């Protein structure tokens, strides 16, 4: 609850800091909240962020089905959420992830990393554009 | 302006039924009726990375039976990127302004991908990029399926060996699995197993396969025995129990095979295959072998050359 | 506020979120509170943390000392704020930072990093207990 | 006959003006209107006793695109010389009785002015004699230079990193300095220096050029920002402070340049350009390596062929 | 129980003014009257990972020289940290099972603080780790000035080569900055120089110390001349050009030195101190080196015995 801008809800617990560290979130002058393990009738202990007068792009919201599925933005105009996304998986995801196939082409040269993005039964899978082998998001590490 | 007209072939992955059949059809007909001034004024990189002796010469020997000049290298050693440490897309930054279409093999996955994003509007054929993808092979050991089966549709093909580094099988299950009623039995350590994203596109497409653990088990359901060697210079240490040979191929083995069924073989072969399987009239990895040319040939002027070969 | 925890207030913005990294504070089941670029007590910007059910030594506040001196540490039991404590420069740092001499024993070995801390000039300087080098507390990165 | 005509191409010290500027002609011509069976029935050698990509994959490819034919060696490593002991001589001494032509690089100083002692009635074209010379390089760079800035005269020109042992350099500076009013700037560690010798050459010809210890104190000077990379395998003992690049160009960099301004390197860069400069409007280096095929071509249809193209 | 009973010697950082004198007094007692059998019945660990002559031979000759019994290694070559990666700390968790004491000489600095936190009540003895401390170098070379110049105040000291990653000189100038009024001439080249932190702790005790760039402009004005050798195998690639001896002593450089003025050197020399200078009256190494067997009986006798000698 806020003037305007940005409420993540729902983020699972342990992911909060992480996505605050990954979309380099508090590198601004805005005022931004957390709470770290609350309560959460809702799922069961919740991670949520609020960062006021800034929004989220389209994908960078969908960026997020991948650690915070089941969160929900909430675009708040005049405290009052005027809106109520969700993240939903996207085609792929570039320049953010690094293949987990130490013989991938991708680490040595001048080129962004690139991976597909297929749900699967328990997990997501992702597919890299260069060596083309599969993994569980699980596995997939960050840079 | 034929379908693969200066088209990179990078990957199985990226090619339709309709695309493979192109070339078998290509193929024959120049098998049929060389045109051995086709690509002339052309000049092609022949660009090995790593070693090869099949996939070169053969790329090499259609190239000149189709007219067109050749440079390379057939190691790294004594280029600048060996001894200078350049990158791969600064190397395929200068040769793609030199040459009309690059050929190339590297030991990392993803690497004739990389080229392409700085190729430019030169075409480059994948030639084995680390333990991915060889469409080219792909490509010959369907024509030699075709040779000697008839069709390339409803076969049961035995796969056996390093089903994991082996980018021979990658490319051809995922181009026979384009084709209608295949079936696959895969014999493999368990350690290098078919991966799971084989498995997985089979199973959308609703292809049945199975594992073994013998070949006798499968031996007289097969059409196709498709052998492989193991690929110790991929292996990861974790792995070095595997660098023998799990499933020795004898002559002695080949007693209850269908009288159509062909033993293939990428090759190399280190004792997958005993030398006494050489005689039988199951082998047919030499004849699979020579039929590199023809298909390669076809790759070369569909890529290079608009309009179709009569 | 919380019940019972520890509250860091008087953070200098842009240091709050390195304090949660640096220092693994997130790492834990314990309910947090954090604000991001506040008007203050005293200044203009600042930032702060709340922790539940959790202390600090004197030790581990005067860890502060080199990232955000002028840090105020509350203990608050039963709403109440109980204790008040300032961070001091402290002797060492233990198990947090990396000794940045690659040659240093530090790196091979089972042993926690170590550091002494003195005052040299308009800056901190790190003297590391094995390799006995010094560095700037600026060079000397975290974990 | 063509003043160019059976002349080895060892130093760029051994060539007038009016030769360098008929290269770059016959050049450009051919470029125009390719002449693809002019060196039919030629053989040349590709004699390779160091490691290259660009000189040597351009060279190869301008022979074919002539249509010519190509014979040689990428390392001396499987050659008599290097497992049996040979002589250059006694190398230079055969070889020269099977071709029309010998194209060489050699890690020593001098190797092709000595093969020309050798070769008889056949012309060698250096290709890189240790720290020494770079003529077909230097033509390029020429090509490249007047392609982007109009004319090879009246030139602000800034040339970095080791101008020692950078034999591209050394060529060029000889080769520019035979033209009006260009003027130089050196950017290099004090190790690796320009040496005295193409100094004591600018003084004589009355050429201005000076030191600087950064790129910016002449950045917006410069018309020609030519980036060179560091001879690691040339340098002696007391040299491998210099190993790693001392000045690296970014994008950033590029701020107050001279919109007509061109960065050039020979190749390979290690890291003394960023790869973000590629993509400014600055960035010539792929374009300026393409151009070895003109320059190359032109050489050899000058040097193999009695009457100019047309 | 004297102040160094049972205790670590590790760093000169660590030690009093007083611990040194102790250690200085004793060795003389020590030389003067022998106690053949003072250490029987102990068994001493000379364990050296990395190479070793002085340090290792003058240390085992002190434990024979006291009745002491040494097992150890010279080389990590043939321990089960050697050929099978065995933790250091692992290393000294079981040998201080075994025996009374350790000396040791490590490459990582650090090494012998760590081994103190391994070993329980077994005391550690430092004989150099890495590029940090020389402990009981400086106290041969404290007995050694002692012995030259009559007093360890007041002098003035020049120390020539690798500061930066001479062991011998950081625990040198640590031990004479505890004493009165002796003025320090570092003279080495930039890359090498005397590291800030030794800097710092003479500023702070208000020590005159400065730099030069030859031994001409102190050798008139100096009493003891310490030379180094350049610590070529803990260098830096950006360094590599340093392993030259930049400051070559030679008996004619000695003509306006004071005549009680002597040359030092931990050793071994490459060629920093030519051999003209072996004989000169100024020469003092070998001494310097014959003086470790007095101070390494000293320390190993108040370290390993409860009562101060006589
Ligand atoms: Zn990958
Ligand atoms: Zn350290």
């Amino acid at each position: 609850a806020i003037k305007r801008g940005t409420v993540i809800d729902h983020i699972p617990a342990q992911i909060g800091f992480k996505l605050l560290s990954l979309f380099k979130l508090t590198e601004t002058d805005q005022r931004i909240t957390i709470g770290l393990n609350l309560p959460s009738g809702e799922m069961g202990r919740k991670d949520l962020i609020k960062i006021e007068n800034t929004f989220l792009s389209e994908d960078q919201v969908d960026q997020l089905a991948l650690y915070a599925p089941q969160a929900t933005v909430n675009r708040i105009d005049n405290y009052e959420v005027v809106g109520k996304s969700r993240p939903s998986l996207p085609e792929r995801i570039d320049n953010v992830l690094v293949c987990p196939n130490s013989n991938c082409i991708s680490h040595a040269e001048p080129v962004s990393s690139s991976f597909a993005v297929r749900k699967r039964a328990n997990d997501i899978a992702l597919k890299c554009k260069y060596c083309e082998k599969e993994f569980s998001h699980n596995v997939v590490l960050a840079n | 302006a034929n379908p693969l007209y200066q088209k990179h072939i990078i990957s199985i992955n990226d090619l339709s039924r309709d695309d493979l059949n192109l070339v078998l059809a290509t193929a024959a007909k120049l098998k049929a009726n060389p045109q051995p001034e086709l690509l002339k004024h052309k000049v092609i990189a022949s660009a090995f990375f790593e070693a090869s002796t099949r996939t070169r010469l053969s790329f090499e020997t259609s190239m000149h039976r189709l007219g067109a000049s050749v440079v390379g290298f057939s190691d790294s050693a004594n280029t600048s990127l060996g001894k200078k440490g350049e990158t791969l897309a600064d190397t395929i930054s200068v040769i793609s302004t030199y040459v009309d279409a690059i050929v190339m093999r590297h030991p990392q996955e993803g690497a004739a991908r990389l080229a392409t994003e700085f190729s430019g509007n030169v075409p480059v054929l994948n030639a084995g990029d680390g333990s991915n993808q060889h469409p080219t092979q792909t490509l010959l050991d369907l024509f030699t399926i075709q040779e000697t089966q008839g069709r390339l549709d409803n076969l049961h093909v035995a796969m056996v060996g390093d089903l994991k580094y082996g980018r021979t099988v990658h490319s051809l299950t995922q181009a026979l699995a384009k084709f209608d009623g295949n079936r696959f039995y895969f014999i493999a350590p368990d350690a290098l197993a078919m991966p799971q994203y084989i498995l997985d596109m089979l199973d959308e497409k609703g292809i049945a396969w199975s594992l073994h653990s013998s070949i006798e088990e499968v031996m007289a359901e097969v059409d196709i025995l498709y052998m492989t060697r193991v690929q110790k210079e991929r292996l990861d240490p974790s792995e070095y129990c595997n660098v023998k040979a799990q499933f020795v191929l004898r002559a002695s083995d080949l007693h209850n095979a269908k009288a159509n069924m062909k033993v293939l073989h990428p090759l190399p072969r280190v004792d997958e295959i005993a030398t006494d399987v050489d005689k039988t009239p199951h082998a047919w990895y030499f004849q699979q072998a020579g039929n590199g040319i023809f298909a390669r040939q076809a790759l070369l002027a569909l890529v290079l050359n608009r309009d179709l070969v009569l």
